[PDB]
């Protein structure tokens, strides 16, 4: 029955080192609706992450946008980690500034 | 305005 | 052109963590305009578009009452489905419903729907005829016969053809200007390395609304269907959307390729290449 989440991690605006921006984690195609989403900077949970209200698609699958303020640099690494029952383990997806 | 189903599943 | 009014409902049981959560979200065209969530206290039917604030206290009170009434119904429905599926009282389960009407430019119904799912899988759906039902399993057949016997399809046909359609008219009246909004994409091409003598051209479209968009790459005038990479269209977080599409091309041949961007907002399609 259960549907596995798909994840995209990406910035709201094109990233410029030293410029404030928003980092997005867009999670889709999941069921059941319970899900746990964390965003990470250099391996460490980012404390202030906001979540959109949850919606679902004609598919029946749920989707949600997590987001947080960030100022990208040359060497800082960002990721989004999602824990959901459809998966044995939490899935981590890394930010690629070219994607 | 949404429909209100008056009979159960 | 055409228009739609749809309500997306979710009921989620949470044994030992509280009462079932009932959520109801209304969309005009494909834009959320109202929402009810049973998990606020003094939960209230709420506007989600500023143009809905035109409606007034009586509307909102009647919709709140009706939503709390559904919440109670759905609690019972959840218990029933446990029986049908010989499922324990300890687990969380989900009922979902999509209910609504599509109308034409003349305001007349083009199609109505009332679809149910249980734990994310089709359960029962009203057929296009607005008279018969498709049950997806044996449990759903029990519901089908109860609903046939109770004249549920007649009820729905009346709502879909009249009430729903009339309310769509009314909401469009207050939202049509805001609904018609369009933000055109702004596009650009980035250039990235690949192994040996190949590179990646990535065509970005940013800042657009609504989400529907097409990006294509062409060699010389001829579409690279076989294998362009893309991302699913995604929210920027500010009401607009993003997409990109990329191709891998020979080092030195970048000027042989163009990207085309197709969107409602554009006077005409955009044609880009690598700087």
């Amino acid at each position: 029955i259960q549907k596995t989440p798909q994840i995209q991690v990406y910035s709201r605006h094109p990233p410029e080192n030293g410029k404030p921006n928003i980092l997005n984690c867009y999670v889709t195609q999941f069921h059941p609706p319970h899900i746990e989403i964390q965003m990470l900077k250099n391996g460490k949970k980012i404390p202030k992450v906001e979540m959109s209200d949850m919606s679902f698609s004609k598919d029946w699958s749920f989707y949600i946008l997590a987001h947080t303020e960030f100022t990208p640099t040359e060497t800082d690494t960002y990721a989004c980690r999602v824990k959901h029952d459809s998966m044995a383990e939490p899935k981590t997806v890394y930010w690629d500034r070219d994607m | 305005s949404s429909y209100r189903r008056p009979v159960g599943i | 052109g055409p228009h739609s009014l749809r309500y997306f409902v979710t009921a989620v049981s949470r044994p030992g963590l509280g009462e079932p959560r009932y959520m109801e979200v209304g969309y005009v065209d494909d834009t959320e305009f109202v929402r009810f969530d049973s998990d606020a206290e003094n939960p209230r039917y709420e506007p989600r578009a500023r143009w809905m604030e035109q409606e007034g206290p009586e509307y909102w009170e009647r919709e709140t009452q009706k939503a709390k009434g559904n919440e109670q119904s759905f609690r019972v429905d959840l218990r029933t489905l446990l029986g049908y599926y010989n499922q324990s009282k300890g687990g969380s389960h989900t009922i979902q419903v999509i209910s609504g009407c599509e109308v034409g430019s003349d305001g007349r119904l083009l199609r109505g729907y009332q679809q149910y799912a249980y734990d994310g899988c089709d359960y029962i759906a009203l057929n296009e005829d607005l008279k018969t039902w498709t049950a997806a399993d044996m449990a759903a057949l029990i519901t089908k016969h109860k609903w046939e016997q109770a004249g549920e399809a007649e009820r729905l046909r009346a709502y879909l053809e009249g009430t729903c359609v009339e309310w769509l008219r009314r909401y469009l009246k207050n939202g049509n200007a805001t609904l018609l909004r369009t933000d055109s994409p702004k596009a650009h091409v980035t250039h990235h390395s690949r192994p040996e003598d190949k590179v990646t051209l990535r065509c970005w479209a940013l800042g657009f609304y609504p989400a529907d968009i097409t990006l294509t790459w062409q060699l010389n005038g001829e579409e690279l269907i076989q294998d362009m990479e893309l991302v699913e269209t995604r929210p920027a977080g500010d009401g607009t959307f993003q997409k990109w599409a990329s191709v891998v091309v020979p080092l030195g041949k970048e000027q042989y390729y163009t990207c085309h961007v197709y969107h409602q907002g554009l006077p005409e399609p955009l044609t880009l290449r690598w700087e």
